[PDB]
């Protein structure tokens, strides 16, 4: 059934949800009617590790256990430009404040 | 309103005392909630539906005053307390099977004392 | 009389509680006059088959903080008679809180009532933040509910 | 179907029209893109992970799990929370 994800590059992050059954060449098709660039100018990643076309999401290691609505998994993603692939690069969020001494 | 000769308030009290003390085999007193009715005023829907209402206090207390004048008398009472239980919370609820075994601990006791 | 309350209608009815939520469940039963009674609590993942009655009215809240909890995707739950001695199942979940309750929930649960204006938070959120979860709140919300049928 | 949501730090979040309309504050000011000079990337990624929960379990019959949230994000998530009336 249904796995839940964070799709990032840059300052960009996608919120979608997709079948564990689903390939990662749907979830390109997914990001090509988002962001209007086509599979063959996209690199998928799970944790630094390129994904396979032909690969189901939960072959790749998102199941529903791993990707919940209230804690989605993150697929990297890198475009072509000028027929080179840009390096994965994932601009981290802010960082939250020093935790108050009231809450421990 | 004379006394019971001893022997009799004797075995009523030992009776009464199986009981209330009686417990089953998971370690609980059955008597417990009948040792003394809820007030009118916590709960008068018992009053509304039972016409004699009664406790283990009250049964303790007209064994102290004499009033029942056999075991009989003091079975009765006992019955009584069990079958408004059973008519207020109905067939299903624990305080009805529990109100069960103690009519049953009550005629196991008479017959152990009238021996 | 109030509008949400238990009628006596002296008719048994099984009922199984579950609890399916990652909280301590203290179910609560309106008594004959609508006074939330409650009942013995149930850890997570745990169910009891209990005795009640036909038209007895309950709903379910955590025991810790009183936070409200769903039965069979609603806040109040009424048995039936059992159809051929079948008991009748209360399904007891967390619902969907708003984000900004659920954060509410969190910053009670981290932070002593004294120390809540100590926060470095707009200043409305400290009423919020003492304006705890109870029974009275919610009954009265689902009573102006069944006003308009 | 998609909205771009901006947090303060210049993050964009593209989350389905539906899911973002889960905010009362969102849902009046909606064009498709909306600024939040003053909800962070940190706050305002969990807020969209709260809208994915709500419309996930509103009106669900499995089971439906706690929506975490960690005691550093708490007090921010609860301005935004506040702020967006969801
Ligand atoms: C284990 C568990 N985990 C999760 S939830 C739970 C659980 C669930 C149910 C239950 C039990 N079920 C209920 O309480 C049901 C739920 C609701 O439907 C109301 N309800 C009744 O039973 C009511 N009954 C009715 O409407 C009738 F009976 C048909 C008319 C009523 C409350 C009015 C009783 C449960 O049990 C734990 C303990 O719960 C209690 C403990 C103490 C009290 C306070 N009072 C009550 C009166 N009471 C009595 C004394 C005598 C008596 C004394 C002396 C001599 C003679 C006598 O006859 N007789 N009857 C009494 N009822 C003493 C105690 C209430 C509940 C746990
Ligand atoms: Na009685
Ligand atoms: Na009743
Ligand atoms: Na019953
Ligand atoms: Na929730």
């Amino acid at each position: 059934m249904d796995v839940f994800l964070m799709i990032r590059r840059h300052k960009t992050t996608i919120f979608t949800d997709a079948k564990e059954s689903s390939t990662v060449f749907e979830l390109k098709r997914i990001v090509e009617g988002i962001l209007k660039r086509p599979p063959d100018e996209q690199r998928l990643y799970k944790d630094d590790q390129l994904l396979d076309d032909g690969k189901t999401l939960g072959e790749c290691g998102f199941t529903s256990q791993t990707a919940r609505p209230q804690a989605p998994a993150t697929v990297g993603l890198a475009f072509r430009a000028d027929d080179t692939f840009e390096a994965l690069c994932i601009e981290p969020f802010s960082s939250p404040p020093e935790l108050p001494d009231v809450m421990k | 309103l004379s006394p019971n000769p001893p022997k009799l308030t004797k075995q009523m009290n030992a009776i009464i005392d199986t009981v209330i003390n009686y417990k089953d085999s998971s370690g609980r007193q059955l008597s417990e909630v009948f040792i003394q009715l809820p007030s009118r005023k916590e709960l008068p829907e018992y009053y509304e539906l039972i016409r004699k209402p009664v406790d283990f206090k009250k049964i303790k207390e007209r064994i102290r005053n004499h009033k029942y004048r056999s075991l009989g008398d003091l079975e009765k009472d006992v019955m009584l307390l069990c079958h408004n239980a059973q008519t207020f919370n109905l067939e299903g609820s624990q305080i009805y099977e529990d109100s069960i075994v103690l009519q049953s601990v009550f005629k196991s006791a008479r017959q152990k004392i009238a021996k | 009389r109030p509008v949400l309350r238990s009628v006596n209608s002296r008719e048994p009815s099984q009922v199984i509680f579950c609890n399916r939520s990652p909280r301590v469940v203290l179910p609560v039963w309106l008594n004959f006059d609508g006074e939330p009674q409650p009942y013995p609590t149930l850890p997570p993942g745990t169910g009891r088959r209990i005795h009640s009655y036909r038209g007895h009215l309950w709903l379910f809240r955590d025991a810790g903080t009183h936070d409200g909890l769903l039965v069979n995707q609603t806040e109040l739950f009424v048995p039936s008679l059992n159809v051929d001695g079948q008991p009748i199942f209360a399904n007891i979940t967390l619902p969907v809180y708003t984000l900004k309750e659920r954060c509410l929930q969190v910053v009670r649960s981290l932070v002593k009532p004294e120390n809540y204006r100590r926060l470095d938070i707009v200043r409305s959120l400290y009423e919020d933040l003492e304006d705890h979860p109870n029974v009275q709140k919610d009954l009265e919300r689902l009573t102006q509910e069944r006003i308009a049928h | 179907m998609y909205v771009k949501l901006i947090s303060s730090d210049g993050h964009e979040f593209i989350v389905k029209r539906e899911h973002a309309l889960t905010s009362g504050t969102i849902k009046a000011m909606l064009t498709n893109e909306v600024n939040f000079r003053e909800i962070p990337s940190h706050v305002l990624s969990k807020v969209c992970m709260y809208f994915t929960y709500k419309v996930r379990y509103t009106n669900s019959s499995t089971e439906i799990p706690e929506f975490p949230i960690a005691p550093e994000i708490a007090l921010e998530l609860l301005m935004a929370a506040n702020f967006l009336d969801c």
